[PDB]
């Protein structure tokens, strides 16, 4: 809550978030891109999570190659299952990978 | 071109019209019979494929291309006969519509 210059943050007790794991790989995958938002090095450190987002195809048109072509994909995130946690409840999930050469 | 390549692909069929000779000559000869008996055939014939398809899951929100028959009035119909009875194809049709994620 902001008054004037003075913030007051309080404890809202009844908010969700709400998360879910993509397993089949359905949304644009931006991850091994390399980019920054992982967790810090050092285990003390406190870390803010990056936004998410995507860019399709785009095409020409104009002097401007940045319009929509029409097999340009919308995906609304709310459209997966997710489960929405209050304070007291948590999440877990458990994966495995496919055999791979060694390093 | 496309396709399938197969180490062992469909076998080949070979059909052949058995010979049958004219009549022979009374006095015995050793060369090779050279007139035969003009003849052809016909039948028909069928064939069945089973073909598997992998089956489309996909959560984008907005529609799709897809292939949609001309939308225009014709003379002609699409992929159909003429007057004269002659069957014409329109449109090579790609299979590629459908978007996936890279
Ligand atoms: N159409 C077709 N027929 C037969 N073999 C094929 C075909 N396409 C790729 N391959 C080969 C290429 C790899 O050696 C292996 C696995 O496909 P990799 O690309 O994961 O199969």
């Amino acid at each position: 809550t902001t008054t004037d210059g003075t913030k007051t943050i309080a404890n809202n007790l009844t908010s969700t978030v709400q998360v879910f794991a993509d397993t089949e790989h359905q949304l644009p995958y931006i991850l091994g891109s390399a980019h920054e938002g992982c967790m810090p090095p050092f285990p003390a450190d406190v870390f803010m999570l990056p936004q998410y987002g995507y860019l399709t195809l785009n095409g020409p048109g104009s002097n401007n190659n940045n319009l929509s072509t029409p097999s340009s994909a919308f995906y609304c995130l709310e459209y997966f299952p997710s489960q929405m946690l209050r304070t007291g409840n948590n999440f877990v999930f458990t994966y495995e990978f496919e055999k791979v050469p060694f390093h | 071109m496309g396709g399938f390549g197969l180490k062992n692909p469909p076998p080949q069929i070979l059909i052949k019209n058995t010979p049958v000779p004219a009549d022979p000559p009374t006095q015995f000869s050793s060369q090779k019979i050279n007139s035969f008996i003009t003849q052809y055939s016909t039948g028909q014939m069928t064939v069945e494929i089973e073909w598997e398809l992998r089956k489309e899951n996909s959560k984008r929100w907005n529609p799709e291309i897809q292939y949609t028959a001309n939308f225009n009035n014709s003379a002609n119909a699409q992929f159909s006969v003429n007057n004269n009875g002659l069957y014409i194809e329109d449109r090579t049709i790609g299979t590629r519509y459908l978007t996936h994620t890279l």
